[PDB]
RNA sequence: UGCGAAAGCAGUUGAAGACAAGUGGCUUGUCGUUCGUUAAUGGCCU
């Protein structure tokens, strides 16, 4: 005996609970917590704005700054946070309590346009105003940093570190020019510069060997053990704005790096294969400050999207007594420290329905109800009538009934022979009826109101279907 | 539909029967109790028997013979002997 | 160096005698209930029902002992018959088998470790051609013998007496009768019933055999009521029935599906009434409660009587033609079912089942051929139809006279089955009627069985007009000669009395299996390829040249061939390139060929091979012109292009052969085929006929009917083995009986099969406590 | 603790005779070692064995059971043959035979000669200034009936016929429980709850050696010619010490070790060892009555040594009828497509157009039959 | 000594039987794994130990068949609608009843069960009976070896439980009944050798809720006999 | 039923014996008959 038969961008559009919450301005850039990114921060104009990944709105919120700010940046532990403005007074203070002020230093008095930590060091803060000259202030004596890394043409702008090697520093300044210092050096030459065209929006490293740069309408690829580029990318409306890297998530594509390019779609390319997208969803607009959540951000992660009219888009995925008890205590255990282990369970299947029990038990009068109402999917109804024409017998399964009953195979055979593959099988299936019930619209002469409808639906159908196979005769022409 | 036999002293079930597969209405025999005839709303008069020696020994009833020759329901039978009608 | 050893089993052989039987089961148990003695054509078969395995064969070649009893040539009707305990002769005094088979021939056979090759080949004195059956007791053994109308043979009881002259068993000569159209025995055996046709009307007896206890008989137009008076022969025929062990209870299971039971004292009539097809298979239990019924539906059912209800059983796959229970106390059923899926051969299917679950234990199959036609007294089962399963009551006499005298006055038998062996473990594939048999021959035996199709072959037992829903019928599946893909293409249709009911219409896909698993996952499917409507009948795989057996390119009878190859980047099957010309004229008779480093692709149409090349699939036209012919034309219609190695080449027609060489382009040599072979094939079956060696060639095998002295019942396998493109006749082996295919194992051997289903091969003090305390041991 | 109460091999260590307790009664069973199940049952809990010794020579055990009875068991005929009663109703101690003349020694601290070619008593005899005693050894000088040696808490020498003590040997602290003569002038003592085996000779009386093992001994075998002495401990390892008779000038110390373990993290502990030449045979409770056992081959195994044994642990039990999943292997498999990629062999308009001759018949068949 | 000592449990002890001749207890309870022991005065191990998933058994016990004795069938079953029997052999065999052929609605629970056997009385087959408990008056009596339904008996009133009384008719002969119960407390004491019919019937005086029968003296479940004549 | 192709092409479509029924006899229909031609409310569980 026997049982009975039966008969990637998924994943980054399973992304929902897509709320916006419209600032005042616009949103320059944003951050991420980076030991557990459950928090996170926009750079509102005067004010930053931090919230968690479960009320998905302000948690907390620092507001007196008296000008529009630039960037908003977490130290690598984790516990405070930079800003820079466009007075140029950058200011540090500790995350998780917004009121307090760690230390406000002025940097040169061009716009502090950004600042971001060492990757790994917690004392080292790199800063770019509009000087054409960076800093690499020291958080322990902020009355001079250690280093006055110029060497710059024109408005060093993007700054970053190369995250395993300590001493390189890769700035970006609106030249092209990516040039990436030395600390031990003497600040005023890089050991080489990367050729970009334009202007670099934001530089970001992706590797410890392979950094991406963007600035343009494309963006570029560069290797820094062999000062060399194996990659651009440039279909886009305008520039691509920001920049996002993440390593080691839960999907089908390992690691990923996103694109956001004012022209509403983000872009999800991918170093595993070389950077192709899996599918980019729109925004309401001109997308400037696109990332999702790191890595750690452990199930619940949020993609944000400050646009430059200022809306964020936040899209979120997110996976009797005790006497009685004593009487039933032996329900966990399952066999661990003793002998021999029985199984012999049957398994609770896929829930079958009522239309497949009455193909089980023969139940065909029932089975054709249940598949012509409204409340069962269009292509169930398909299949059911596919394969219940290859299981049994049509006249038996029609011996005895009328045209109200007939009515609903009609109404949507109406609809169903404008189908691709089950067109001419319906077609067979009002073959048959008509086939053996002609005495009853000779008797109820209503249901040819239906006949002559379809008549007319299938003469507009049989033209489509013609004209269609001589296009593609002449595709067969001019081949 | 459960035609149940019950024996008359000790008060107790004796056999039971749910081939019947509606409400059962009425129900008749012979004189000596060789047969017994139901029907009900299944429109269904069927038979069960006790006419063998092993049948009259240990008190057994089987289910004989079932036909079905009606339109709707059943709502009375009844049953008569003679030796010039049966 | 090579020489015929047929080795493999074949068909379980039931009592293969139209109504001459009430039980056609004699797979015994032994008295402790723990191995199963089970005849077959080939071996007898022991096994262990705790672990389904065989302990011990007694193979039906291995002694000239037993085997001349059968080995004849024409008379291979020695079929077995019954099988008792103990050894007869001493009374009962340890434990080997006794052994009758259709001629009366009293064996005494070994049971346990290693034979004595001393069989009691005893015979009782009248047992010249005959033997229904023994039945057995204590003591008194009762032979039921035939004697010869109206087509009714004449049944005797007759007593082996055997009391002090040792050497002569005598009969005693209890009973007569000379009418008989069905007949059943107890499940004890100590009570049978028959039927006599003796007219005011037909009329049942029940007789006892071993006292003078019961013996009686009644005409049946007394169970046959009015109903049955007056309806049609479906319900007026007795299909199948069965007496209990007691003497009080007889049921007659109708025709129509009904079960009459009737008791022996006052003649009531009983009547139960599920089944909606004919009834086969009708047992009491042993304390006479239960009825264990099974017939053309699917499932085993079996009713209370004291409820007149009932218990099921509900996918058998196949159909129920005997049951009964056997356990002593009676916790076994043994059973045998048929699955008629193929109407070809009686496939039958011998089986048991515990009563505890209803699980079942050792399935014993045999190999299920996939011929083309019936085979030799190929009867078909009594249902109310003459089917496209089965014939009806009324054409018993018509169907077994239109099959006996088609064999004699036809000219067209091939029934060329097409198989498979599989590159990982060596067995072979017997491709089903949408499913499959993988036959492990090495011990004879199956190890799954896979359904091929989405049909309705499972889920719905066949009935009386489903029976011409055929299930749609594969033609063959390619292996992946890495031993990786099923790729399998196959026909279906629909039934009759529909506009679409015309065209037969083709599907093909793709299994893949690891070498843990059994079965096969889908892994793709492509309707009709080549567009709809065209058959795919010639497919070929290819060697470890490319992508390690990824090639496969299908082809037609019109003429198209497409080009398959597997990828992983698109982590599916599909094409790589494409040819369809597109003649208004068909022709199903077409071979292919291929190289086996990659170079040529061999069209063998309707009388033409056409080449083209691997590369460019195209006819290669390069920029010499000098002997580059890429177009050869045959002497007429051919069947067979093979390739044995790059270098030269057979080609076979209706009429002759024919050696080809291509590097040297020429031709070779060539020998007579239509001297063998009058009009017995089909177009196309030369293909499934021969297969090359990777070395040696190929064996051609001789196509022979042996004449009446039309053809008798008598054939033939007098085949000679070729070696290296048509060069010697190295080996004429010689055998009498018929052959469907032979294939090439790795080993350099050649398989053939035989249609009695038998598969071979041509190929290259303190030690007397010891022992004391082992017999105290128990 | 140990289900068996005593157990002991037969000479040349291929059988093993031993007593366990079933519901409140003894019962003796034999087991080869390379099933056997004729368990000679007890009658009452009031008669337990004591102590058991085989004969060689048709083959039977001899039991001295707690009341004053040795049953001459035979072993094929599964019964006691003979009973060699007492006059007293006291508890024997120990039984050991020579030949056809055996010697019992009771708690009333007599001496008993049998003989069990003709089934008598022949003497009878207590002595003085030996009180508690356990048991004897008849000392083996080829047909040495006399000088037999007796042991309890100090160990002393007897002459027959003398019938005097001749020779006394520092026993133990403890009562003895294993006294073993293994050459014709030394002697095994071991103690129960005591470490320390000691040979002693049996003229001089000055102890050659004290075998130290790591736990409390319960039995030991010797070679016939004292050359490898293994011993069982109480925890259920083994010390096998090679030469213990040549010079750890004084205390010879364990030699080589065995346990058996299973590959569960289990020690089963083994119990009652046998050695002949380069062979030795352990025995341990497989399941909670059943003796198995296992033939090591003694001289090249390392000096620590664990036997791995098979033991049911987890195993999952499997029918001889069911896949993984739980299906009839007596049947087909069933048809499925899983999730294949479905695709026509083309690759739309064409697959569009392939059935539009098929569609214009339908459709002129619709038309002709609306007509009709 | 404590007889779990060796291997414990961990749920309560919802079943405890001895085996008929062999020095063996048997332990089953709710974590559904039934245990077996050697049990003696001193020291008492555990032979083996089925454990066995989803099915947390309440009641279980040895059974020998009268005739050949060589059986040793467990059977064990719980609240579910399944019961399991073995025949123990020293890797298991076991089997899972759960074909209810005549009464199938009757059962939300197979948890209350004994086992009897009984004669052919027109041969001598000497066979196992399960019975087990329904719901509302419903006692069905099975095969213990195949699993047929023989048959069931319905009383008048909730059943609260039952036992099994036999009897000896000749040297060789012999007659089983079962006794039933109500929570009022009439009880129905029929034969069931043959048809499963009421031949005796009274009252208990008093019990508002009775709530366990035992028979005793000769033989019964827990004192099984072991040649036909020994009942 | 034969060939062949997913196709058309050629034929059986008989006789005897026995029985049943309507009217010794006749008349209508069959055959678990020798021979010839290739020709029954009864539906699938845990």
């Amino acid at each position: 005996s026997t049982a009975r038969p039966r008969i990637e961008q998924r994943y980054w559009r399973q992304y929902t609970s897509a709320q916006l919450v419209k600032e005042h301005n616009s949103v320059t850039h944003i951050s991420f917590n980076p030991q557990h990114p459950h928090d996170f921060a926009v750079t509102s104009s005067t004010r930053v704005q931090i919230f968690s990944s479960r009320t998905r709105q302000v948690i907390k919120t620092f507001s007196r700054f008296k000008d529009v700010v630039y960037s908003a940046s977490f130290r690598s532990d984790g516990k405070l946070l930079c800003a820079g403005d466009a007075t140029g007074l950058v200011s540090v203070y500790d995350s998780y309590n917004p009121r307090t002020i760690l230390l406000s230093i002025n940097a040169s008095t061009h716009p502090t346009h950004v600042t971001k930590f060492h990757t790994q060091d917690n004392k080292i803060l790199a800063t770019a105003s509009d000087d054409r000259v960076t800093r690499l202030w020291d958080i322990s004596n902020a009355y001079e940093p250690q280093l006055e890394l110029t060497g710059a043409t024109d408005y060093v702008r993007t700054l970053s570190f190369i995250p395993a090697a300590p001493h390189l520093v890769a700035t970006g300044s609106y030249d092209g020019l990516i040039r990436l210092y030395d600390t031990r050096s003497s600040g005023s030459t890089p050991i080489y510069s990367l050729n970009h065209d334009q202007p670099v929006e934001n530089v970001i490293a992706v590797s410890p060997t392979q950094i991406v740069s963007c600035g343009g309408n494309n963006f570029k690829v560069w290797d820094l053990t062999s000062n060399k580029k194996l990659y651009e990318r440039g279909n886009f409306n305008k520039a691509v704005t920001c920049l996002d890297y993440v390593e080691n998530f839960d999907s089908p594509m390992q690691s990923a790096l996103i694109a956001s390019s004012l022209d509403g779609h983000v872009k999800v390319f991918d170093p595993l294969d070389n950077f192709q997208v899996k599918f980019g969803w729109k925004f309401s607009g001109p997308v400037l400050s696109c990332a999702v959540s790191p890595s750690t951000a452990q199930g619940n992660r949020h993609l944000v999207a400050g646009l430059s009219s200022g809306l964020l888009a936040i899209r979120t995925k997110k996976k009797k007594s005790n006497n009685f008890q004593r009487m039933m205590r032996g329900s966990e255990y399952q066999g661990d420290q003793e002998h021999i282990i029985h199984n012999d369970k049957v398994r609770s299947q896929r829930r079958m329905r009522a239309f497949e029990r009455n193909i089980n038990q023969f139940k065909w009068s029932e089975a054709l109800d249940n598949a012509f109402v409204p409340g069962m999917a269009k292509e169930l109804t398909l299949t059911v009538l596919q394969e219940l024409r290859k299981r049994g017998k049509v006249r038996v399964a029609l011996y005895g009934r009328d045209e109200s009953t007939l009515e609903p195979l009609l109404n949507w055979c109406l609809k169903g022979i404008e189908d691709v593959r089950s067109a001419s099988i319906v077609a067979d299936w009002v073959a048959v009826v008509l086939e053996l019930y002609g005495n009853t619209l000779e008797s109820s002469p209503v249901l040819q109101e239906l006949m002559i409808d379809l008549k007319t639906k299938v003469r507009h159908e049989i033209h489509k279907s013609k004209e269609a196979q001589r296009i593609e005769g002449m595709l067969q022409l001019l081949t | 539909g459960s035609i149940k036999f019950w024996d008359f002293q000790f008060a107790t079930l004796n056999q039971s029967f749910k081939a019947h597969d509606a409400d059962v209405l009425c129900l008749t025999t012979d004189t000596d109790n060789n047969y017994v005839f139901s029907a009900g709303v299944d429109r269904k008069i069927f038979q069960f028997s006790q006419n063998t020696n092993k049948s009259q020994k240990n008190n057994r009833w089987v289910n004989s013979s079932n036909r079905l020759l009606h339109g709707n329901d059943i709502r009375a039978i009844c049953a008569y002997q003679s030796k010039g009608a049966d | 160096q090579y020489k015929l050893s047929v080795v493999s089993g074949g068909k379980p052989a039931l009592n293969n005698l139209s109504s001459v039987t009430g039980n056609k089961n004699i797979a015994r148990l032994s008295q402790d209930q723990r191995n199963y003695i089970i005849p077959f054509n080939n071996q007898i078969k022991v096994y262990s029902v705790e672990t389904r395995q065989c302990v011990k064969t007694l193979k039906f070649a291995n002694n000239s002992l037993l085997s001349g009893i059968f080995l004849q040539e024409e008379e291979n009707n020695e079929s077995i018959v019954k099988i008792l305990l103990g050894d007869i002769t001493v009374p009962q005094q340890a434990h080997l088998i006794t052994v009758f088979t259709n001629n009366g021939h009293v064996i005494v056979l070994n049971y346990k470790g290693k034979l004595v090759e001393s069989p009691k080949h005893f015979k009782i004195s009248l047992a010249d051609e005959k033997l229904a059956n023994v039945f057995h007791s204590e003591g008194n053994y009762r032979i039921l013998t035939t004697f010869k109308h109206n087509s009714l043979q004449s049944y005797r009881l007759y007593a082996l007496t055997f009391d002090d002259a040792k050497k002569q068993f005598e009969v005693a000569h209890q009973a007569e009768w000379h009418n008989v159209i069905l007949s059943n025995i107890s499940s004890n055996g100590k009570l049978l019933a028959h039927m006599c046709k003796d007219v005011e009307h037909k009329s049942i007896s029940v007789v006892s055999l071993f006292d003078d206890s019961v013996n009686l008989s009644f005409p049946l137009g007394s169970i046959l009521s009015s109903q049955t008076q007056s309806l049609s022969y479906n319900t007026r025929y007795v299909s199948s029935m069965a007496i209990d062990n007691m003497g009080q209870q007889l049921a007659v299971g109708f025709a129509s599906g009904v079960i009459s039971i009737v008791s022996l004292a006052d003649l009531q009539i009983r009547l139960l009434k599920w089944h909606i097809d004919s009834v086969l298979s009708l047992s009491f239990s042993h304390d006479g409660s239960y009825l264990l019924s099974g017939g053309w539906e699917k499932v085993m059912s079996l009713w209370q009587l004291e409820t007149n209800s009932q218990q099921f059983l509900p996918r058998l796959n196949g159909i129920i033609i005997d049951c009964q229970v056997l356990g002593p106390q009676g916790n076994y059923y043994s059973l045998i079912l048929q699955m008629t899926e193929n109407n070809s051969n009686s496939d039958y299917q011998f089986l048991l089942l515990n009563a505890s679950d209803l699980t079942s234990k050792l399935s014993i199959n045999g190999p299920l051929p996939v011929f083309n036609s019936t085979i030799k007294h190929i009867q078909q089962p009594i249902s109310a139809m003459n089917t496209k399963n089965s014939n009806s009551i009324t054409s018993l006499n018509h169907s077994k006279k239109k099959q006996s005298r088609k064999l004699i006055k036809s000219r067209r038998q091939d029934f060329t089955t097409n198989v498979e062996i599989n590159p990982i473990n060596k067995n072979l594939y017997f491709p089903h009627i949408s499913a499959v048999q993988i036959f492990d021959f090495y011990k004879n035996e199956q190890v799954n069985y896979q359904y091929l199709t989405s049909g309705v072959n499972n889920s719905m037992g066949k009935v009386r007009f489903e029976l011409n829903l055929q299930d749609p019928i594969i033609t063959d599946l390619k292996f992946t000669k890495d031993g990786q893909w099923m790729i399998t293409y196959e026909i279906e249709y629909p039934p009759n009395d529909l506009l679409s009911s015309k065209d037969l219409t083709h599907i093909l896909k793709f299994w893949t299996k690891n070498d843990n698993e059994t079965n096969w996952n889908l892994k793709t499917k492509v309707i009709n390829p080549h567009g709809i409507s065209v058959p795919i009948t010639k497919i070929l795989p290819s060697p470890r040249s490319v992508n390690n057996s990824q090639g496969c390119l299908t082809a037609d009878n019109n003429g198209g061939l497409k080009f398959w190859s597997f990828d992983s980047h698109e982590s599916n099957w599909c094409l790589k390139k494409i040819s369809l010309p597109n003649f208004n004229h068909f022709s199903n008779s077409v071979s292919l060929a291929w190289s086996q480093d990659g170079s040529l692709i061999f069209h063998g149409f309707d009388d033409k091979l056409q080449i083209l090349d691997f590369d460019t699939f195209k006819k290669f036209e390069s920029l010499e012109n000098t002997k580059t012919v890429s177009e050869f034309t045959l002497d007429s219609e051919i069947q067979t292009v093979k390739l044995i190695n790059d270098t030269n080449l057979i080609v076979a027609t209706r009429t002759t052969l024919n050696a080809i060489n291509l590097l040297r382009g020429q031709v070779i040599n060539s020998f007579d085929l239509y001297p063998f072979v009058n009009g017995v094939y089909k177009n196309g079956h030369m293909d499934r006929l021969i297969t090359c060696d990777e070395r040696t060639g190929n064996i051609a095998l001789v196509i022979n009917q042996q004449l009446t002295d039309v053809p008798t019942i008598n054939y033939k396998s007098r085949i000679i083995i070729f070696d290296s493109d048509l060069s010697t006749k190295l080996g004429n082996f010689t055998h009498h009986e018929y052959i469907s295919w032979i294939g090439w194992n790795y080993d350099t051997d050649f398989i053939f099969l035989d249609i009695e289903s038998t598969l071979g091969v041509v190929g290259t003090n303190s030690d007397i406590f010891a022992e004391q305390l082992h017999k105290l041991s128990s | 603790d140990s289900p068996v109460l005593q157990s002991a091999y037969d000479p040349s260590g291929q059988y093993l005779c031993y007593v366990t307790v079933a519901l409140d009664k003894q019962r003796v069973g034999v087991q080869p070692t390379q099933w056997n199940e004729n368990f000679l049952y007890l009658e009452d809990s009031k008669l337990k064995v004591t102590c058991l010794k085989w004969v060689n020579d048709t083959v039977a055990i001899i039991l001295g059971m707690n009341n004053g009875e040795i049953w001459l068991y035979s072993v094929l005929a599964n019964e006691v043959t003979y009973k060699f009663t007492t006059g007293n109703s006291y508890e024997i101690k120990d039984i050991d035979l020579m030949g056809n003349q055996l010697w019992c020694i009771d708690s009333s601290d007599a001496f008993y000669q049998f003989d069990l070619l003709q089934f008598k008593l022949l003497q009878h005899f207590r002595i003085n200034n030996c009180v508690q005693l356990n048991k004897l050894t008849i000392v083996p000088a080829g047909d040495s009936v006399a000088q037999l040696l007796v042991a309890s808490h100090s160990i002393s020498l007897i002459d027959i016929e003398e019938k005097k003590v001749v020779m006394t040997f520092p026993g133990h602290v403890s009562p003895v429980s294993t006294l073993q003569v293994i050459t014709n002038e030394f002697f095994i003592s071991g103690a129960e709850g005591d470490r320390f085996l000691n040979v002693y000779d049996i003229h001089s009386g000055m102890t050659k050696c004290v075998l130290v093992a790591e736990s409390d001994i319960k039995e030991l075998s010797h070679s016939g010619q004292a050359d490898s002495i293994a011993v069982t401990t109480e925890d259920g390892s083994l010390e096998i010490f090679v030469d213990p008779l040549v010079s750890g000038n004084k205390s010879k110390k364990s030699s080589k070790k065995i346990q058996i373990v299973s590959k569960d993290g289990r020690k089963v502990p083994i119990y009652n060892a046998f050695i002949n030449k380069d062979l030795l045979n352990v025995s341990w409770l497989q399941n909670a009555t059943m003796p198995y056992f296992k033939n090591l081959q003694w001289r090249e195994i390392p000096n620590e040594y664990t036997v791995e044994i098979s033991l049911n642990w987890n195993n999952k039990n499997k029918s001889a009828d069911r896949d993984l999943h739980g299906k009839d292997l007596a049947s087909a498999t069933n048809y499925v497509e899983g999730n294949a990629r479905v695709t026509s062999g083309d690759n739309t308009l064409k697959r569009r157009s392939d059935l539009l001759p098929r569609l214009l018949a339908l459709d002129a068949r619709l038309d002709c039959t609306i007509n009709k | 000594k404590d007889a779990n000592a060796s291997h414990p449990s961990h749920s309560a002890i919802q079943s405890l039987s001895f085996h008929p001749s062999k020095p063996l207890l048997l332990t089953g309870g709710y974590d559904k794994t039934l245990r077996i022991y050697h049990i003696d005065g001193k020291t008492n191990h555990l032979v083996t130990s089925l454990h066995l998933v989803g099915s947390p058994i309440q009641t279980c016990t040895f059974y020998t068949s009268l005739s050949n004795q060589n059986q040793q069938n467990i059977f064990t079953a719980g609240r579910r609608r399944y019961m399991h029997s073995w025949d123990l052999s020293l890797t298991a065999k076991i089997e899972k009843f759960s074909r209810l052929y005549g009464h199938e609605s009757t059962q939300r629970s197979f948890e209350n069960f004994k086992v009897a056997h009984l004669q052919n009385s027109q041969t001598n087959s000497v066979h196992g009976i399960v019975l087990l408990q329904g719901n509302n008056g419903w006692i069905n009596i099975l095969h213990s070896t195949s699993g047929l339904w023989l048959m069931g008996c319905k009383i008048e009133g909730v059943i609260t439980d039952f036992c099994i009384d036999y009897q000896p008719i000749s040297r060789g002969k012999f007659r089983t009944i079962l006794i039933a119960v109500n929570a009022y407390g009439e009880v129905w004491e029929f034969d069931l050798n043959k048809n499963g019919h009421v031949i005796r019937r009274w009252k208990d005086q008093g019990g508002v809720g009775i709530t366990k029968i035992q028979v005793g003296g000769g033989t019964t479940t827990t004192c099984p006999a072991l040649q036909i004549s020994k009942i």
